[PDB]
């Protein structure tokens, strides 16, 4: 029954002020601190700092002092991370979790997803990855932005031997994935193999006909 | 302030065996504030154990911890297959840099697949080669792009997918970009993988416009 529900996904320019949230439910929210978690993509847990709601009490942890506001509000079980000038740097999910004295991050929020960069959404570009005893086929789904994208082969139908990559953020700051399937040699003549890719921010659905040559 | 490391930064087990995880402090710490953490890819991390070896509500007493001083351990007596995932330990405002409990399984040698750069690409000025390294144990590979006879660097970007939940393998894409015009001033186009699998080196290649 205890809960840490936290505010949706941001997407952000470098430069702009942010405050993000996490309501609590289930317990009495004044008897209990609330720690603020970043992880950034691929990287461990780093421990920011904690909030008593019931006082407001808060401490940063030395290399989060002065970087970032950490604030409650009581009334309506909610306590708050902010930036006053985002940087590409602070692109993280980030966590907040239920403290009890004993110094311990019992109870943990769903997490809030951040992004900034300078790019604007793009929809992606998708190219061809065409073909002992095992072909090799995908397609690849270049420049985009925001994330996510999903792709999936003859529309769910084609699921074994199916591996979509991690996307991988390019220097110039878009997003590039590949996704490939492997498939009996035999197969190549008798066979229909067409990978359907969703960018939903763009509202792109494309679908790309995999051909050998 | 105080440094938790964790030993060792991969352990590869099978399911049943018993996993030890170490948690070192750079300076001797309360016991009764030491806590340790699971997190799953695409989940929140959960709390396992605190103060060194209480369970949190509902972890199974396969788990357990302990240690004192600076010397921590979190032990799983008969590893899960749910039980393959990272560890983090924690006192403070630290946390150890976590411990990724990985399945060990049968040695499985890349088979490994070039794509050259799709005609479609090319008309925008940008040529993409991408290289397949499909189904291999353990995840320790070397991709090695070479363009003509020189060896790349700083043009490839990669990416190695999850383990896999049927057949405990990773797999690898690398991307070696190039301008239009660079890779048109080039003939070969390689792709050369270093496994543990393999007794010697795998060399896939193209000629441009062949």
């Amino acid at each position: 029954e205890v809960q840490l529900v936290q505010s949706g996904a941001e997407v952000k320019k470098p430069g702009e002020s942010l405050k993000i949230s996490c309501k609590g439910s289930g317990y009495s929210f004044t008897s209990y601190w609330i720690g603020w978690v970043r992880q950034m993509p691929g990287k461990g847990l780093e421990w920011m700092g904690v909030i008593y709601p019931g006082d407001s009490y808060t401490r940063y942890s030395p290399s989060f002092q002065g970087q970032v506001t950490i604030s409650a509000d009581k009334s309506i079980s909610t306590a708050y991370l902010q930036w006053s000038s985002l940087k590409a740097s602070d692109t993280a999910m980030y966590y907040c979790a239920r403290m009890p004295n004993w110094g311990s991050f019992d109870y943990w929020g769903q997490g809030t997803l951040v992004t900034v960069s300078s790019a604007s959404t793009k929809g992606p570009s998708v190219f061809p990855l065409a073909p002992g005893g095992t072909a090799a086929l995908g397609c690849l789904v270049k420049d985009y932005f925001p994330e996510p994208v999903t792709v999936s082969w003859n529309s769910g139908a084609l699921t074994s031997g199916v591996h979509t990559f991690p996307a991988v953020l390019q220097s110039s700051g878009l997003y590039s994935l590949s996704s490939v399937v492997t498939v009996p040699s035999s197969s190549l003549g008798t066979q229909t193999y067409i990978c359907n890719v969703n960018h939903k921010p763009s509202n792109t659905k494309v679908d790309k006909k995999v051909e050998p040559k | 302030e105080v440094v938790l490391t964790q030993s060792p930064g991969t352990l590869s087990l099978s399911p049943g065996e018993r996993a030890t995880l170490s948690c070192r402090a750079s300076q001797s710490i309360s016991s009764s504030y030491l806590a340790w953490y699971q997190q799953k890819p695409g989940q929140a991390p959960r709390l396992l154990i605190y103060g060194a070896s209480s369970r949190a509500t509902g972890i199974p007493d396969r788990f357990s911890g302990s240690g004192s001083g600076t010397d921590f351990t979190l032990t799983i007596s008969r590893l899960e297959p749910e039980d393959f995932a990272v560890y983090y330990c924690q006192q403070y405002e630290t946390f150890g840099q976590g411990t990724k409990v990985e399945i060990k399984r049968t040695v499985a040698a890349p088979s490994v697949f070039i794509f050259p750069p799709s005609d479609e690409q090319l008309k925008s000025g940008t040529a993409s080669v991408v290289c397949l390294l499909n189904n291999f144990y353990p995840r320790e590979a070397k991709v090695q792009w070479k363009v003509d006879n020189a060896l790349q660097s700083g043009n490839s970007q990669e990416s190695v997918t999850e383990q896999d939940s049927k057949d405990s393998t990773y797999s690898l894409s690398s991307t070696l970009t190039l301008s239009k015009a660079d890779y048109e001033k080039h003939k070969v186009y390689a792709c050369e993988v270093t496994h543990q699998g393999l007794s010697s080196p795998v060399t896939k290649s193209f000629n441009r416009g062949e």
